[PDB]
């Protein structure tokens, strides 16, 4: 019992990269609009601990499924900007 | 039924924008042979739908340029689906009949056609077949017909 080794444990080197990447998401995020940066937290969930619909982010902001849609394919299309990705580049 | 036929061209409409990268309306509505307002409410429908956990990453997305359609995440649409055996049967059977008819086919084209639908389906010779593997009774008026009606140029016949 003492050559078997815990896979469950925390890597104490995650952590502190997930933190870190946290902190960098949300500085990231920080230059885009309140609108953009408001669907893309509660469409992947960002907020506090899950994700949500899209269906039900349009009734909450009260516009159209289409444009919430739209509104998401133009927020990553914009993120996929190497100015914007090459600091996420090496956590991944 | 009308759903089954509809749902059939919403699965194949992927493959058909990833063929084209810039298809406009007018060529899609052309190809689909449907009114604007169907084909918009067709690309609205599957625009939000796609791949399970339903993320905006995960999920098909385009990007509209003006009146142009691409295709940015296909969701595992990479192939159009396959044929049934009654559209086969029935496109085999309308090259069949119209590759004895002079003038309105060139027969090579036809056989060709054949040929390469059947190895695309893998038919066997259990299906409908022709009578003459090659007609070579063409005394080649039907090619200059054909050519005179493509070019517009005179055509002298006795």
């Amino acid at each position: 019992g003492d050559f078997i080794e815990d896979s469950e444990a925390v890597v104490a080197v995650d952590a502190v990269s997930f933190t870190l990447l946290q902190d960098q998401l949300q500085s990231v995020l920080e230059t885009l609009s309140e609108r953009e940066a408001g669907v893309v937290r509660l469409r992947f969930g960002l907020t506090d601990g899950q994700p949500r619909t899209l269906d039900e982010i349009g009734q909450v902001y009260g516009v159209t499924r289409e444009r919430i849609r739209q509104i998401e394919s133009k927020t990553m299309s914009k993120l996929r900007h190497p100015s914007r990705s090459q600091v996420l580049r090496d956590y991944l | 039924s009308q759903v089954s036929t509809r749902l059939v061209r919403l699965l194949n409409m992927v493959p058909y924008f990833q063929a084209n990268p810039k298809v406009t309306r007018a060529e899609a509505a052309a190809a689909l042979g449907v009114t604007g307002k169907q084909l918009d409410a067709d690309l609205d429908q599957l625009w939000m739908c796609g791949l399970p956990g339903y993320s905006p990453g995960d999920l098909i997305d385009f990007d509209f340029v003006g009146d142009t359609i691409e295709v940015t995440f296909s969701a595992g649409v990479d192939h159009p689906l396959r044929l049934t055996s009654t559209e086969a049967t029935g496109i085999l059977v309308a090259l069949r009949a119209l590759v004895d008819v002079p003038g309105m086919v060139d027969p090579e084209a036809a056989r060709s056609a054949i040929a390469k639908i059947e190895s695309a389906v893998g038919s066997q010779r259990a299906v409908v077949e022709g009578i003459t593997e090659d007609t070579s009774a063409e005394p080649g008026a039907a090619a200059t017909v054909r050519t005179a009606v493509r070019e517009n140029r005179a055509l002298t016949l006795e």
